């Protein structure tokens, strides 16, 4: 499944997107593919990680009753709108569940 | 007041090469030029005060001062004495300190260990693991040199030196640094340097990358 | 694997499942002799968590190590109304699951004149 | 001017299956008449300090408080009283231990390193590493094992928790155990067994093995 | 390799029923549906009570011996990029398909 | 990132290059990438060298508290010009992080 | 192979070893015609190691990968009164090493 829900832009804008939650509390988390090594990487998890370049513009937000994990990125610095994966597990790149460019 | 003595430090004499004898005083409150006196063996060394604060949160604070010698005179292993007057406590007195001798000298031995593959897996972050084994003045300072020099001290963590399972004198430390995953999947080197005493001279370099685990010799891929 | 590592023996497991009427009946035999009532044990039919009228019971075989390597037959022959002929057999053996190991080798600049 | 305790570990608690409620008095002074009431919070004094030590007042009481309490609720749960009337003493010293209840709970993140190839290379021994990452309150238990049998704690030495750089509140530990190359050479387990309190069902192993790298798929050999 | 293509295009609002051809030598049949590049198709309803979990609730399964046919309805058939559904008979799912069906 | 700028092309106009300023102070460098052989050709870099036709016209400047290197060409042949790129890291082939394209003859 | 990771210069060693009475004129040439002195610098000569009457010296010519990668010759021509034509000569490629690569690619499933 593509359902790339936010192509959305703005250089101040926050784009809001809502994520799979499995909720067996397996760790979920927001990935990002990198085209040069063709490799999703990960840009937040529960494990509290955050990537380098997203560093306190981007939160996560669960809603077990909606079984919703929002994903917001505050300030779009206008970065490559990535093609960016939901998954589960401590496998992130063969956990993705659904992509959202 | 209070005595203390803190001695130099091989990470000390390492980083600024050159040895700081410490003495200190607890127990008083900060009048006005706080310091502890300052002699040596002969009395020469006669330095100036550093680390003024007006109080403690409980208005006690410890009086500083720091004094300065050769470096290689820590190491010669004769007794310091360095003096101790300040205004607040009531009698100056002296105190002396030395290098512990007698102490065995066993060279260390670094290796380098890439994160686990798993950890890799969580692409999140990877730790690369220094090891230091069969070293005896109890003492090691690591740090991590990467593309070329010295990466922030936060980043890598060092345990306390633990005594050996197997060996009684030789000791052990740990030093993991941990770096994102992208950076290691890239290739990257990360150097890890151990400043030791029983070091032929005093430091050791390893390295390891991405391509350390891989053979040179054959290349067989899996294709489907 | 790990029992045949251990060497001191091996448990073959007959799993029928899927059968609706909780009554059936698993013997095992071996090169067309029926086995000893004593060596093989046969789970009583429990209900199947993702089937609710069908159920499913296992059946164990224990034999030595060395007679899984001197490559057996050991089959498992199950009886149940609902069967075509009312008995059905499945047999397995030390080779029936290996699929062919190409071994290629790569001579390069060697010698010894060995003929080729 | 407390009675100093010291609460059951859960390494402590795994190790001895049970829990050993404790107040003896690290820093205290034991003349005589030293009583410990181990009470619990709803004032019913259970069993008391039982097989207690001697009356010597080294800085310290050598007098044990230790009990044998029940561990479920009886660690954990609520808190216990301990009741300390000194021969000098007219208001008892008293003291509640909850086992600092209020943490955050992580799962620990366990990966076996492998020895590193150059220790192989020298051939006198290898170090398997058991980095423990991640947890929530630092007090993990690790031990080794091989084939299911517990390996002795004399060859192998765990270093003490230490906060983890990245994340202020979690915890990492080191658990190296050192085997012999010829011995590693050869196929053999060396799981790693860790229990914490916030692991589900508070134990998780992982093993370790010479061909646990080796991609499975094709066996790539050299002949020269 | 017969290829009817159903192509119900009524999305959210549609149902659709697709007839495969039918054997009728009371063989288990099974609904293909090719996974994501794989190329093994995974089913999605049969003769052994086995439903999807994406397709549980709304496909149905009508048997019509005399026409040889069997007819899988998806009730609600909410979009998911339909691939070929190929309709198949046999203990081997992936060999034994014969009709391709695309929506 | 690939923020390409094309430039203006004179005899004496002095095109300049940004580039970022890791902070790291490893060799910072501007490559000009020699696409038939596949690899890395450095024109100038951190240290003292400068390619041979490019020598006495391109000069590097740093600035660290705008995370900015300069990079100016200030006598400008209009020769051939491909793509360059801004890098970092002993490694000039691998260490590019700034990739421009850049064409004079407009 | 270390400082080829890096584009800028190339060094190319003439290592002159094993030689008396100690003096030896070292100098090279790219396509037969000699290079100007200011890209080659040669060291003194030096009492060998091991060896007691002889000695050793060492000259570089700081090249530049461009000519390298694009391999020339770039040939050392050492001059000594030992050698019996008092000339010796050795030449160097980005090529003059290079193991066979043997690289085999079978495709065998299909049995
Ligand atoms: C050199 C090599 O790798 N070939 C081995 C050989 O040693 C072994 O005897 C035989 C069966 O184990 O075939 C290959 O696995
Ligand atoms: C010729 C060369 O340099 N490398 C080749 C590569 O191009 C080829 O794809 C591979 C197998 O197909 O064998 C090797
Ligand atoms: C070594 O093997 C890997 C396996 O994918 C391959 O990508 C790489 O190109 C190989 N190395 C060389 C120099 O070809
Ligand atoms: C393949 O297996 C044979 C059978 O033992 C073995 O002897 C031979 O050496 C192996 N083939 C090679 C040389 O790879
Ligand atoms: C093929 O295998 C047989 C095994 O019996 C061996 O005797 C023979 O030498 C092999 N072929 C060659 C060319 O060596
Ligand atoms: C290949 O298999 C043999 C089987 O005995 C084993 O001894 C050998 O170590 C294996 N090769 C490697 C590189 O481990």
């Amino acid at each position: 499944i593509l359902p790339e829900v936010k192509v959305e832009g703005e250089l101040g804008g926050s784009v809001t997107i809502k994520c799979p939650l499995p909720e067996m509390h397996v760790r979920i988390y927001l990935c990002r593919e990198m085209a040069g090594s063709g490799t999703c990487g990960t840009v937040v998890s529960t494990t509290n990680f955050i990537k380098a370049e997203y560093k306190g513009r981007v939160t996560l937000k669960q809603y077990p009753r909606k079984n919703l994990f929002l994903v917001e990125v505050t300030q779009l610095t206008e970065s490559d709108s990535g093609v960016y994966a939901c998954g589960a597990g401590m496998n992130t790149d063969r956990g993705k569940t659904q992509k959202v460019t | 007041i209070r005595v203390f003595a803190i001695p130099p430090s091989f990470a000390s004499i390492f980083l600024t090469k050159s040895t700081k004898l410490t003495c200190l005083v607890t127990d008083l409150t900060t009048y006005d030029s706080v310091t502890i006196s300052w002699t040596r063996q002969n009395g020469e060394a006669v330095k100036t005060h550093t680390n003024i604060s007006e109080s403690h949160p409980n208005a006690t604070f410890s009086a500083v001062g720091e004094a300065s010698i050769c470096e290689d005179d820590w190491n010669s292993g004769e007794r310091f004495t360095c003096t101790v007057t300040h205004t607040d406590l009531p009698s100056p007195l002296k105190q002396t300190i030395s290098r512990p001798k007698g102490v065995a000298l066993h060279r260390p031995d670094v290796y380098l260990l890439p994160p686990a593959r798993e950890q890799l897996n969580l692409r999140e972050s990877a730790t690369i693991t220094c090891l230091v084994t069969g070293f005896s003045p109890a003492d090691v300072f690591v740090q991590w040199m990467q593309r070329g020099q010295p990466l922030s001290p936060e980043k890598y963590v060092t345990s306390a030196p633990m005594p050996e399972p197997q060996a009684p004198g030789r000791y052990f430390a740990h030093s993991i640094l941990t770096v994102s995953e992208e950076e290691w999947n890239t290739g990257e080197t990360y150097t890890c340097v151990v400043a030791h005493e029983a070091l032929p001279n005093r430091v050791t370099e390893r390295t390891v990358d991405k391509s350390t685990g891989k053979p040179t010799l054959y290349n067989v891929s899996l294709v489907m | 694997r790990e029992q045949l590592n251990l060497r001191e023996s091996a448990t073959i497991t007959c799993l029928v499942t899927g059968f609706s009427p909780a009554d059936v009946f698993v013997q095992w035999m071996q090169r067309g002799q029926p086995l000893s009532p004593e060596k093989y044990v046969t789970s009583a039919p429990m209900p199947e968590p993702q089937a609710p009228g069908r159920y499913f019971a296992h059946s164990i075989l224990t034999v030595s190590e060395e007679e899984w390597n001197t490559g057996e037959t050991y089959t498992c022959v199950v009886a149940h109304e609902a069967l075509p002929n009312r008995v059905t057999e499945r047999t397995v053996d030390k080779s029936t699951g290996k699929p062919t190991l190409y071994n290629v080798s790569l001579v390069m600049s060697d010698t010894a004149g060995t003929c080729y």
